[PDB]
């Protein structure tokens, strides 16, 4: 859980779900409404 | 589920970009990208079941 993944030199420490698609998510979990970070299975 | 076969579609035009909210996507996802921006592209055989 300690190592994770989701312009150059960017680092956008955000992380909002994603509105992955056809739906208003904002904090809504579910098909096209993905969380952006995930864990590498290190 | 386990006695189906690799269908198809031919010699067609297609319009991806519905399964984005109609009934028949009604739960669904994906190993490929988004509906509606791959929804313009082709490939040799379209298929399906």
């Amino acid at each position: 859980y300690n190592y994770r993944y989701r312009k150059p030199f960017e680092r956008d420490i955000s992380t909002e779900i994603y509105q992955a698609g056809s739906k208003p998510c904002n904090g809504v979990e579910g098909f096209n409404c993905y969380f952006p970070l995930q864990s590498y299975g290190f | 589920v386990y006695a189906w076969n690799r269908k198809r579609i031919s010699n067609c035009v297609a319009d991806y970009s519905v399964l984005y909210n109609s009934a028949s996507f009604s739960t669904f996802k994906c190993y490929g990208v988004s509906p509606t921006k791959l929804n313009d592209l082709c490939f040799t055989n379209v298929y399906a079941d």
